């Protein structure tokens, strides 16, 4: 029995067979495949194929699970996420600000956005999600959602209205200090953008000017760019509070 | 969804994925129908030597014909009475 | 998979609403230093988050305790919290519950002979909110199964209806000690689940995670 | 009215209050009265397009 | 299910102006909302059957527990001095005053609705 | 005629509500009527927010108190500016409330 | 009104009330020991004893004792 | 009397099984409900200033 | 003009053919969300609170189950009988 | 039927049908409030005398203070240790 | 075609086995007798006797025993 | 609800001359029978949940005490023996064939329905 283990190992549990029974339900096994750290381009091309006649019926954790699988995956199917994103502008009232950061997110990886999505997806956090879900959002989740308007020139102050208020001293100091530079500099950059200095830029200033070390000289230059620009805008001076 | 997958995943299995045509069986047996009695005395055959093995050292309370598994012939597994195997079981219990 | 439809403005909705803003109402969150605005309400949130749900559990020990009080009135019924286990189980809980919050804000690490003293005075509120509950439904009914006993001892010797005027002032006792149990009933659920809002705020608090920078003027 | 409105809620057909008005708790103010004879005559719609 | 104004909207532009005037009282209960009449008579639900056969089977078990018990006439006793309460409580509780006091301990229903007015959503 | 239908089925929908709310209405007819309530109510619920409102009382936050019940009903508002910015659109502009300086 | 959509809908139980009432049972009959007055024996013991004598008095109570004390069954009067 | 019961663990458990079904029915089945009843009329009184005076911006009918 | 698809899924006027299901919450829906969005997040205090008071009855019945035993074999070596009599 | 018939029944037993007006307890009696106190302690002492006229011939679990019930004063009904009633009993039923 | 309405309905059991399955398990847990291995004692024995004393060593067969015959516990050692 | 054939007798009557062949696919539809529309998946009924459960837990109380026997690995190598005729017989047995010797077996199913013919109940 050495080899009778062997001969049904090399046919019957095949990753090609581990496809055949991922078809039936393609957001929900790409999604824990890719989890398990199964990512590999030439299965989701089978899973793309497999769920795009599915995409419009699919229900809201449906759609972010398929996403954020084809955001690890690192694949790209322009036809899958034209559907996709046909499928938030369709329900953009159901869909939830912890699963629209995550889809937006899989949109900014690779490049992909439309004018009626940007529209429905800042329509949906602004208006149809409750105002404090940026709040237990992740300042990384909500940089990346800045970058994703600011790279398309979308101009929606509502939005950037809802967005800032996750920026805190909260939400900045549970990431890591390599990873709050990288979403301080980016949502700096977000807020220089749109010309739009909210009262809670000061907590994402604040998050580098108590931490200038992390940051180089060029940076700190860009930095105190937005820290001026945010003193004109809101009308005073910058200034950090120490306890006590 | 989590039972309408599993309904079209036994489905697959039942009817689509077939052992006998994709290990090529029809060169080493006759029929489909002389398949399943070795498929049937296969399942039984696998099942009396799985259950064998998930507990090995035993002593059986099936008699067997005057024989002895491997090289013991004389410990607690091929004790006759039921009450000396005890006593020799805790023995061996400690050391191992 | 298919929820219950449920009226508006419901008798046991608008009970079990002003039964948990009462429990909610013990332990107040601290008005900040600052406005409450877009820049204080994440402030605010966290401060929420690192409350612990005083209200949520001293409604859930209010109500179950309430329950188990009530059955001790109900004919052909007795009260749970009259057996010793049910009812200092329920107090060696809270504090318990107290405790372990208590010791998630420090390290999980139990905090010159003074301290012995002060620690026999915490872990006898282990003993004593449990064991009042079960006195209370204990002593209270024993004495309803004594003086009962000694009511039925006079119209068992001097006749079934020989003899009223003396068999009324007992069954008139009676019928008040009842009564009284049934206003111990709902006391000691609300002396249970106000020191159980008393023993758990004690370590209800955490420091404001106010704004480290700001644009003055 | 509110009262006759709850007075035909589902909490005044069960039994101990079956014999129980909530106007006997607290009775429409006149102004309640008066709108609520008001709103009768324009449940017409015809009579609310004459009269504006 | 569309919804009943767009439906009052399409039904009024549809009429004629002849009959309009008596055509609008159709209109107003075609766009009424439903409210369901009241169905047969069914006397006990399956729910209700177990929770009145479980409430008389757990009477019926407590009762023969006490009845064998050391002091088992006054267990018997008892409940008449508990069931006393239960009718007593029938007769001296103001069961309105108590419901209003209940639908005051509530914001929700302590206090009429406050929200949108009618002079900010007028449309001329 | 142009915004009618918006206007009066906030009028449609809060008569029905005031008429039998704390009363008889069922549950159901509220999350019909105003689904998006429904799932922000049930927001606060699910992230161990729901007496949020009773915290903002507890601090004295009147103005965040009322920017709590306001943007728990800015959906009403929504049919309008998105079809005051599909009108927009349609005629070259820009919507003027989407604007940070506009 | 809505107050025949309400009378439809018959008594029902709480929403997970088969939940509490398995887990009461359950800390009822997995008590890991034997129940209330017996005794766990041998087979040999269980199939040579007859059901009177396998039975105990204290565990037969009488049902309206006219002393009390009384008992249903006498038991085995072996001792 | 009946003071110390037959099992201390049987009549703990009790007390915690009993505790956690009414605090998993108050989290699950009764605090969505009155929270949806207490915050529809909590949101609409706390806005109805705010909402009116924006509804009355917005319509052209005046 | 404004046209029905743009109230679609946000506002809805009172229903006129029949009355809908209730919309469920989240934790009706799963209790596996209502286990860790808010049982283990908020009420694991008392999760262990109840675990310390189950651990803790579990030692007194083993002192009580030991003095038994003690009391037990206490009797049997010393040619006693362990129970006193029934009242039968 | 059987519960639509039940539910107007008690619906009159309760609200329409009370024993305060048709007996006209308004002469000896105050108040209504007082008359359902009298209920209350009449309707004690009545479940005290109809649970003991229920079976009478039994020995009291309760301590009886020195008392006996009828002409018994020797008999199984007014002993104090209940291992000798029980023995008294049994002659008196046997006979009885 | 009818198909698609007998697809609503789920599985059902059937339409009296509830009353079934109460007449099976009344007949075997009012069997009036001790069960199965058990014998009713004094409450004086119960309370004095510890747990494993009050088992037996015949009642708690091992669950996958190496050898036939082998005891969970070892009931009291008192003869 | 009325019966379909007088609404058919009712809507043709009722129609014009000019427009009475274009609308008999109308009043066709009207009169089809109600064949109810492939409903939402659900996954599992209640009683299906109770079943399962169910048999799950008689299967582990029936395994474990087997496990406990004298002769118990020749018990659960008895549950071998019978799990592979069930295997088998979902080999072996022809599910159409044995479907339709069952349809044979009751009348009503062993023919087809002979009752009312065309020409008795022709309408002229
Ligand atoms: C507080 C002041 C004093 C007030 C008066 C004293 C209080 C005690 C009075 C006793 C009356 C209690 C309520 C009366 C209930 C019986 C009458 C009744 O109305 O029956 C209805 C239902 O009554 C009951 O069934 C309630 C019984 C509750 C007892 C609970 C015992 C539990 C035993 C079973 C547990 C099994 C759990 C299974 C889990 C799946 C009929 O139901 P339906 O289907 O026709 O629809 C109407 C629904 N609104
Ligand atoms: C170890 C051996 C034990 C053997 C003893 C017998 C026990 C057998 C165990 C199986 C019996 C059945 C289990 C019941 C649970 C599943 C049913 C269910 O999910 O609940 C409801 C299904 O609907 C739901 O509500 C689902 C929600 C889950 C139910 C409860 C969740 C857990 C609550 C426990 C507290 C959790 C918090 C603490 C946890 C440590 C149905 O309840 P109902 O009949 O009373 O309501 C219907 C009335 N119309
Ligand atoms: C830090 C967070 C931890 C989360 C865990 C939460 C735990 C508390 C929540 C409430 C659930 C309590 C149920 C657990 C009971 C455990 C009792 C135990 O371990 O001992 C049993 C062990 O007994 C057995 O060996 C038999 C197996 C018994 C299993 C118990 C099943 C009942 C579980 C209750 C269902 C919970 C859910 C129902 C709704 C809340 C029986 O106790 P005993 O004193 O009578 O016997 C001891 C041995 N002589
Ligand atoms: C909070 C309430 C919790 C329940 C507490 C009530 C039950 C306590 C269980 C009793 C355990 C002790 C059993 C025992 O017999 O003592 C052992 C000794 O074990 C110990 O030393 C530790 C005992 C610590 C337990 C103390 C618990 C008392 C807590 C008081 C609150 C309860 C108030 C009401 C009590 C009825 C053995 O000693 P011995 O038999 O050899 O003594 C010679 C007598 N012939
Ligand atoms: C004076 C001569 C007597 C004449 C005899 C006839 C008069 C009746 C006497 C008493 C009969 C009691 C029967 C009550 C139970 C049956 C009523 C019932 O359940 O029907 C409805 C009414 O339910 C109730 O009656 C509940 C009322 C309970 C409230 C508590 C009242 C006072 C209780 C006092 C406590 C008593 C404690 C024990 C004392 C010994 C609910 O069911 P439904 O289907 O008809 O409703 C439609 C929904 N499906
Ligand atoms: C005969 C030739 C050989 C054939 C093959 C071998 C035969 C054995 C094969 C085993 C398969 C048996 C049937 C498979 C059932 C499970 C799969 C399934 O289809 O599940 C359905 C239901 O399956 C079951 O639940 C059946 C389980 C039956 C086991 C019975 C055990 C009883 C235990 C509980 C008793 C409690 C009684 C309570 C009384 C109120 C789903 O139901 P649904 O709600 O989605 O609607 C579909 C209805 N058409
Ligand atoms: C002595 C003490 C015993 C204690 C042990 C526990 C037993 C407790 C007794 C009460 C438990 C519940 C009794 C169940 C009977 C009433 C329920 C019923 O009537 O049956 C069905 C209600 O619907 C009916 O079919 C009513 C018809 C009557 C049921 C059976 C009639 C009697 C059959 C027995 C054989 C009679 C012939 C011989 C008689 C000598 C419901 O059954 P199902 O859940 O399986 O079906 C629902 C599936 N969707
Ligand atoms: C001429 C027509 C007569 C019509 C009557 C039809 C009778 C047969 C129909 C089928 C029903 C059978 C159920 C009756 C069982 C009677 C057994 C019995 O009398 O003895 C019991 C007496 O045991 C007891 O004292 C305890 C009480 C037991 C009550 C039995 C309840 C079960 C009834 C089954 C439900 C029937 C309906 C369910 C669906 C058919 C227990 O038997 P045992 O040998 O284990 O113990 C003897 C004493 N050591
Ligand atoms: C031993 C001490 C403890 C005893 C037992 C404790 C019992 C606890 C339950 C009683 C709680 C009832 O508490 C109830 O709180 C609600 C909160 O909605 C208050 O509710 C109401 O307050 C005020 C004034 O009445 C109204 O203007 C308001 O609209 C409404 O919210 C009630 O006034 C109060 O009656
Ligand atoms: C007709 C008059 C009606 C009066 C109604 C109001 C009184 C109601 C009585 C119910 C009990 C009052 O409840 C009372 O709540 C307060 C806070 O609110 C608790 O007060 C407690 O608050 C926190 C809790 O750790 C501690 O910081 C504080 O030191 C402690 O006193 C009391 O311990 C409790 O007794
Ligand atoms: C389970 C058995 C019963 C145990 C119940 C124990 C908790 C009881 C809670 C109710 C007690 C509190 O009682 C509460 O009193 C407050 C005032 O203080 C009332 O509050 C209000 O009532 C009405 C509002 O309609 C007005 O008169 C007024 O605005 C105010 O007094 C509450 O409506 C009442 O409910
Ligand atoms: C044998 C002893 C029996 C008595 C047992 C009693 C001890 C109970 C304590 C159990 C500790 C482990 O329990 C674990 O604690 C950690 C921190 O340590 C919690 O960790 C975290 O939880 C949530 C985050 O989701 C936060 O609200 C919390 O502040 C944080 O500490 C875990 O959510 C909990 O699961
Ligand atoms: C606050 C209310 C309670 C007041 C009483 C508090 C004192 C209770 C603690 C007594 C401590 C002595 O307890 C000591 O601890 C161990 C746990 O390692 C006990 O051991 C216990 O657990 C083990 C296994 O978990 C089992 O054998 C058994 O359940 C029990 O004996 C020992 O019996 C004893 O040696
Ligand atoms: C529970 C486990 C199974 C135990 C079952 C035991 C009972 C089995 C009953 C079926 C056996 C009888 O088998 C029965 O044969 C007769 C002929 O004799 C067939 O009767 C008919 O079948 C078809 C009709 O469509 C035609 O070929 C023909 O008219 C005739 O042969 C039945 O359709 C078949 O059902
Ligand atoms: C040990 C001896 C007993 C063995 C076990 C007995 C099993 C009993 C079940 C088998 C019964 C099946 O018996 C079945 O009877 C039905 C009655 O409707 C017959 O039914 C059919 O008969 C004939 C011919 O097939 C058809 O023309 C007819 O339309 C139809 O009624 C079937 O032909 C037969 O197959
Ligand atoms: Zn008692
Ligand atoms: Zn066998």
């Amino acid at each position: 029995s050495q080899n009778l283990v062997s001969t049904f190992a090399n046919k019957v549990i095949v990753e090609e067979n581990l496809v055949n029974v991922a078809e039936i339900d393609v957001p929900f096994w790409s999604y824990w495949l890719s989890s398990a750290g199964f990512t590999s381009k030439d299965a989701f091309v089978k899973f793309a194929e497999a769920v795009k006649p599915k995409v419009a019926a699919l229900s809201t954790s449906d759609i972010t699970n398929l996403t954020v699988a084809f955001k690890r995956a690192n694949y790209y199917d322009k036809d899958l996420f034209t559907g996709i994103e046909a499928n938030v502008s369709a329900n953009f009232t159901k869909f939830e600000t912890e699963q629209l950061l995550q889809i937006v997110a899989t949109f900014d990886a690779f490049n992909h956005s439309s004018v009626a999505f940007l529209d429905d997806v800042a329509d949906s956090i602004t208006y149809c999600n409750h105002y404090l879900a940026p709040v237990r959002a992740g300042a990384d989740e909500l940089a990346t959602l800045l970058t994703y308007y600011a790279k398309n020139g979308h101009e929606r102050a509502d939005l950037l209205a809802t967005v800032a208020r996750g920026f805190s001293e909260v939400s900045l100091g549970k990431l890591s200090a390599a990873q709050r530079k990288d979403t301080v500099l980016s949502a700096l950059k977000a807020f220089q953008t749109f010309g739009f200095y909210p009262e809670s830029i000061e907590a994402v200033i604040g998050a580098a000017l108590v931490s200038p070390a992390e940051y180089s000289a060029e940076e700190l230059k860009e930095v105190e760019a937005v820290k001026v620009a945010a003193e004109n805008a809101l009308g005073g001076e910058f200034v950090l509070i120490q306890e006590g | 969804a989590v039972t309408s997958f599993l309904g079209k995943a036994f489905e697959k299995y039942f009817y689509d994925f077939s052992a006998y045509e994709q290990f090529g069986l029809n060169r080493f047996l006759s029929s489909k129908g002389q398949y399943v009695a070795l498929r049937h005395v296969g399942f039984v055959m696998v099942g009396v030597n799985v259950l064998l093995a998930a507990n090995f050292p035993f002593n059986p309370p099936f008699p067997t014909i005057g024989m002895c598994p491997a090289g013991w012939e004389g410990t607690w597994v091929c004790q006759a009475d039921k009450a000396k195997a005890l006593e020799m079981y805790k023995e061996w219990k400690k050391s191992n | 998979s298919s929820v219950r439809d449920v009226k508006t403005g419901s008798l046991p909705t608008n009970f079990l609403t002003g039964v948990y803003r009462f429990w909610r109402s013990q332990n107040p969150a601290e008005k900040p230093h600052d406005p409450v605005n877009d820049r204080l309400l994440p402030a605010v949130v966290d401060a929420s988050d690192k409350r612990a749900s005083i209200g949520t559990w001293a409604t859930t020990f209010f109500c179950t305790i309430i329950s188990c009080n009530l059955l001790g009135l109900m004919p052909f019924n007795e009260a749970p919290t009259s057996g010793l286990g049910f009812a200092t189980g329920l107090g060696v809980s809270v504090w318990a519950t107290a405790t372990i919050l208590g010791l998630s804000k420090t390290g999980f690490k139990f905090p010159f002979i003074f301290v012995p003293l002060e620690t026999i005075s915490y872990t006898f509120r282990a003993v004593s909110l449990g064991v009042r509950l079960w006195v209370n439904m204990l002593a209270g009914h024993t004495l309803l199964h004594i003086l009962t006993g000694m009511a039925l001892a006079l119209p068992f010797s001097l006749g079934f209806f020989s003899m009223v005027p003396a068999t009324f002032g007992v069954c008139c006792l009676l019928s008040a000690l009842v009564g009284l149990e049934y206003l111990v009933a709902v006391l000691q659920s609300g002396v249970f689940s106000i020191l159980s809002t008393v023993y758990v705020g004690e370590f209800n608090h955490d420091k404001f995670i106010g704004p480290a920078a700001k644009i003055v003027k | 009215t509110f009262a006759q409105r709850l007075n035909s809620s589902p909490a005044f057909s069960s039994f101990l209050l079956k014999r129980e008005k909530a106007e006997s708790e607290v009775p429409p103010s006149e102004l309640e009265l008066e709108a609520a004879q008001k709103a009768a005559e324009l449940e017409d719609p015809e009579v609310a397009l004459r009269t504006l | 299910e569309g919804n009943s104004v767009a439906g009052i909207i399409k039904s009024v532009n549809e009429t004629s102006g002849a009959n309009l005037l008596s055509s609008l009282k159709t209109i107003k209960a075609q766009a009424a909302p439903i409210y369901p009449a009241a169905a047969s008579s069914t006397g006990y639900s399956t729910q209700a059957k177990i929770a009145l056969f479980g409430a008389l089977s757990w009477i019926l078990y407590r009762a023969d527990g006490q009845s064998k018990a050391h002091e088992w006439i006054v267990d018997l006793n008892l409940n008449v001095l508990q069931a006393a309460w239960l009718i007593s409580f029938s007769s001296l509780i103001p069961f309105r005053a108590v419901y209003f006091a209940f639908r005051g301990m509530a914001p929700a229903t302590a206090s009429t609705l406050n929200g949108l007015k009618t002079f900010s959503s007028i449309s001329l | 005629e142009e915004e009618e239908l918006w206007l009066l089925t906030l009028t449609q929908q809060f008569k029905h509500i005031q008429k039998h709310f704390g009363i008889d209405l069922p549950h159901s007819v509220v999350a019909h009527m105003d689904p998006l309530l429904i799932k922000k109510i049930d927001w606060e619920t699910t992230n161990a927010l729901e007496d949020f409102d009773i915290t903002l009382d507890d601090m004295g936050a009147e103005d965040a108190k009322e920017q709590w019940g306001a943007e728990n009903l800015s959906h009403h508002f929504l049919p309008l500016i998105r079809y005051r910015r599909d009108l927009a659109r349609k005629n070259g502009d820009r919507y003027g409330p989407d604007l940070v300086n506009g | 009104s809505y107050s025949a959509y309400f009378a439809k809908a018959g008594f029902q139980f709480p929403a997970g009330l088969s939940a509490l009432v398995a887990g009461i049972v359950a800390l009822n009959v997995c008590t890991g020991r034997p129940t209330k007055g017996t005794k766990e024996i041998s087979n040999a013991e269980y199939n040579a004893t007859p059901i009177g004598y396998l039975q105990s008095p204290d565990q037969h109570p009488t049902a309206f004792p006219k002393v009390p004390g009384m008992k249903d069954v006498h038991g085995s009067p072996h001792h | 009397m009946k003071l110390l019961p037959e099992s201390l663990q049987q009549e703990a458990a009790t007390a915690a099984v009993v505790a956690s079904w009414v605090l998993w029915h108050l989290d699950t089945q009764l605090l969505p409900t009155i929270m949806r009843e207490h915050k529809l009329h909590a949101c609409w009184a706390a806005a109805a200033k705010r909402y009116n005076e924006k509804l009355f911006k917005l319509n052209p009918s005046y | 003009v404004l046209g029905e698809v743009y109230l679609k899924d946000i506002l809805r006027t009172p229903p006129t053919g029949a009355i809908p299901a209730n919309v469920p919450h989240p934790f009706q829906t799963s209790f596996y969300t209502y286990a860790t969005k808010k049982l283990i997040p908020r009420h694991w205090y008392l999760l262990g609170g109840f675990t310390f008071t189950i651990t803790l009855y579990g030692i007194l019945d083993g002192l009580r189950d030991s003095g038994k035993k003690k009391a037990y074999d206490e009797a049997i070596h010393a040619g006693k009988t362990p129970y006193t009599a029934g009242g039968h």
